[PDB]
RNA sequence: CCUUUAACGAGGAUCCAUUGGAGGGCAAGUCUGGUCGCAGCAGCCGCGGUAAUUCCAGCUCCAAUAGCGUAUAUUAAAGUU
RNA sequence: CGGGAAACCAAAGUCUUUGGGUUCCGGGGGGAGUAUGGUUGCAAAGCUGAAACUUAAAGGAAUUGACGGAAGGGCACCACC
RNA sequence: CGAGAUGGU
């Protein structure tokens, strides 16, 4: 059965961008789905973005640009802390350059840059590059 | 063939015996480091692409 | 000259166990030996003529080569230790054998 | 059927190995 | 005899060009991605720069109805130590044939290979510009970038082909049958050519179109050419 | 290929590495102690015995010579041991009913080379090294 | 004992450096004499049957150096747990 | 499409750009599905299941030959009518 | 649709 909603969200996208598609359609849509396409978004990695209502937890169709290279969960939500973040952007990264991980603190959803600027840790979401 | 197979010792004891020929002391320490440098490196003839080696005898 | 075998085989050197055949007889560490049977794995019971009898193997000269074969004549190498043990150096013909007590070699024992 | 007959072989000399310890004791 | 003109002669529109007008450098060939057939282009380009290494000498042969019948297979690196690098392989009756033909193969395969920094960007770039990999047959190769003066993490096959490619810093990483130096040495190269065509942000902004060489020269290939 | 994941596994995944580990070929012959059992010499890299009786064994093919060996019985177990002499000539030195130090071939306790079903070597005689013997420093003291 | 200091103390033929190697993996001889599937070598692939680059020796050369070789347990190499 | 050592596979794909959930289970070739203990069965037998010792390869997919008491064309009084 | 085993140089 369909034991977790972000999989597949991420799943979708990465195989509509390797066929070299305009657009795809995300279903089910969720609360952490909206808050991690934000993230893509906001550095420039996806294109603008609309959801429709259906009374049954609703669709979102994405605008795709051809920047994206991956996008990837990580299963268990694993806790990180500040002094091993290092070991995780070593890992998962294609280079120090560029690429960011997504993680989930009690000051939000956000990039692996941020949660440093703001002193926090919290729990593994994905990564894009 | 003489005497018997499974004979130990046979080829040690056949061969003929040679005294040492050699005289002179060899350089030890930072001196030979020294000698090695300048045989190998400072001053050196040339050949065609088919390089020889240290020890060739023909 | 006359094969004796029959094959595809001509790929060897000839045998020629001829001419300066040259008659040779013992050193220290040596006897002369009938063969009693022969067993597998290149390996043989031999009884050499003042009566201690032995396990004897051919060596690696004589393969495929000098075939021995039961109350044949042979040249054997003793052991300085395993006195039970030996190796055969030689094959004489039934022309050699005779030649050999003709000498006053042999005992009378050997048969030819 | 090499390794049927090898089976087979195995089979019956357990057969006989069975009978003669069971007599024993 | 005296090395006077007149060894080569064009057989293509790009060789006519070459030899003629203000086609500059490699670059503006590669950039319209054309084929290069002609060895005398890379030689009127890079010319005595290029060095040169026999990385093995290899006998192959078929079963026939007399014999088994032998011929040599030479492959062959090169290289200009700043940017340039190139592979080739031959099979011949005789090796000195074998050597002198995989030398030309390895001159028309040549591309462009790209660096970059591990840190802060002081100086010039010395090491690849983020992790790649490359295949051939069931071996695979993985390069990684590295901090300033480490030199190369490898073993002597793909150490040979980055220091003719002109990387000074890089870890490294194989697997599968690697005791083949054959596709050891193409999934290196297969690893070296790909860093040119990773998408990366500082290639993001849009790209201007220009004229290609045959446009631009259209009627000197006209007026007094075949 | 369907290995389990989720944040509560370790039990599982603790307890199925200990399980499989036994089916490594090393691993087991190092932690069961058969092996140890077993080995004539209980653990050591070196034992003391004493001669019984000089032997020549066949090669194996594709190669022809006869190997010089001994037969040897350790002081510490009484059990029963064949040995190799190594360089040319030195079986003249060994003698009979006299002690020999023996070590290993070189390969852990499997065989070496040429030689069917020899496992150990000797190293000294009757108190003095067989290079100092070959190479004329010493000699056997009577 | 170490540090300090008078008197004796060096021409090299001595006030003399060793342990393992020279077919490949792996730096270094398609030299010269002996043996002849024997004696022996060889972790592994392999050398020796009368013209041995591999055994036994002379000469020359290689590597580390007041040190170098061998047996056995164990970590890396092993993405062969 | 993409994958693979290849034969081949719309899955045997979306894998060094490596993490949707979860059950069983392999670790060079032999000795060996053997010995020994337990257990089920009227019996035949089923289930569970070692070690000492031995060895440099055993094996998979594909290429060029040779060979067949395999098939199809064509030829020769050193073949036959 | 008779019978047609084997292999020192």
């Amino acid at each position: 059965v369909r034991m977790n909603v972000l999989a597949d969200a991420l799943k979708s996208i990465n195989n509509a961008e390797k066929r070299g598609k305009r657009q795809v359609l995300i279903r089910p849509c969720s609360k952490v789905i909206v808050r991690f396409l934000t993230v893509m978004m906001k550095h420039g990695y996806i294109g603008e973005f609309e959801i429709i209502d259906d009374h049954r937890a609703g669709k979102i169709v994405v605008n795709l640009t051809g920047r994206l290279n991956k996008c990837g969960v990580i299963s268990p939500r694993f806790d990180v802390q500040l002094k091993d973040l290092e070991k995780w952007q070593n890992n998962l990264l294609p280079s120090r350059q560029f690429g960011f991980i997504v993680l989930t603190t009690s000051a939000g959803i956000m990039d692996h840059e941020e949660a440093r600027r703001k002193h926090t840790g919290g729990k593994i979401l994905g990564f894009f590059f | 063939v003489h005497g018997s197979l499974a004979r130990v010792g046979k080829v040690r004891g056949q061969t003929l015996k040679v005294a040492k020929q050699e005289k002179k002391k060899k350089r030890t320490g930072r001196a030979k480091r020294r000698m090695q440098y300048n045989r190998r490196f400072v001053n050196v003839v040339p050949t065609f692409g088919k390089k020889k080696g240290p020890n060739a005898n023909s | 000259n006359k094969g004796k075998g029959g094959k595809n085989r001509r790929r060897g050197k000839n045998e020629n166990e001829s001419e300066k055949r040259e008659l040779v007889f013992k050193e220290d560490g040596q006897e002369y030996a009938q063969v009693i049977k022969m067993l597998g794995n290149g390996r043989l019971e031999a009884m050499c003529f003042d009566g201690v009898k032995r396990l004897c193997h051919i060596r690696g000269k004589l393969r495929k080569k000098v075939w021995i074969n039961t109350s044949d004549i042979i040249l054997v190498g003793l052991r300085d230790y395993q006195d039970n043990k030996a190796d055969v150096i030689l094959k004489y013909n039934a022309d050699e054998a005779r030649s050999l007590k003709a000498y006053g070699e042999l005992p009378e024992h050997a048969k030819i | 059927m090499r390794a049927k007959w090898r089976k087979k072989r195995m089979r019956r000399l357990k057969r006989k190995r069975r009978k003669m310890r069971q007599r024993s004791k | 005899g005296k090395a006077e003109d007149k060894e080569w002669l064009p057989v293509t529109k790009l060789g006519r060009l070459v030899k003629d007008v203000k086609i500059k450098s490699l670059e503006e060939i590669y950039l319209f991605s054309l084929p290069i057939k002609e060895s005398e282009i890379i030689d009127f380009f890079l010319g005595a720069a290029l060095k040169d290494e026999v990385l093995k000498i290899m006998p192959v042969q078929k079963q026939t109805r007399a014999a088994q019948r032998t011929r040599f297979k030479a492959f062959v690196a090169i290289g200009d130590y700043n940017g340039h690098v190139g592979l080739g392989v031959k099979c011949s009756k005789e090796v000195a044939t074998a050597i002198r033909g995989a030398i030309i193969l390895a001159k028309l395969s040549i591309v462009p290979v790209r660096r970059g920094y591990w840190g802060n960007k002081i100086g010039k770039p010395h090491t690849v510009p983020c992790k790649v990999t490359g295949r051939c047959g069931s071996v695979l190769v993985h390069l990684i970038p590295a901090p300033r003066g480490t030199g190369i993490v490898s073993a002597p096959v793909p150490k040979k082909l980055l220091l003719m490619a002109g990387i000074d810093d890089c870890y490294t990483s194989a697997w599968s049958c690697t005791a083949t130096l054959g596709n050891f040495a193409k999934a290196t190269f297969d690893a070296i050519s790909k860093t040119y065509s990773y998408l990366t942000p500082d290639l993001w902004k849009e790209t201007v179109f220009t004229k290609s060489p045959y446009q631009e020269f259209t009627d000197h290939l006209v007026k007094t050419h075949t | 290929m369907g290995k389990c994941r989720g944040l509560r596994t370790a039990r599982k995944l603790r307890s199925h590495r200990r399980d499989q580990k036994w089916h490594d070929k090393q691993y087991k012959k190092a932690h069961l102690g058969t092996a140890l059992k077993a080995n004539p010499f209980g653990g050591a890299s070196h034992a003391k015995g004493i001669v019984l009786e000089k032997v020549g064994v066949e090669a194996k093919q594709p190669n022809s010579a006869i190997r010089k060996c001994v037969r040897v019985q350790l002081i510490k177990n009484g059990k029963k041991i064949t040995a190799f002499v190594p360089n040319d000539g030195c079986l003249n030195f060994i003698e009979e009913n006299d002690e020999v130090l023996v070590a290993g071939f070189g390969r852990k306790g499997h065989a070496v080379g040429d030689i069917p079903g020899v496992r150990f070597k000797v190293v000294k005689v009757a108190n003095v090294s067989l290079l100092a013997l070959y190479k004329g420093k010493k000699e056997r003291p009577r």
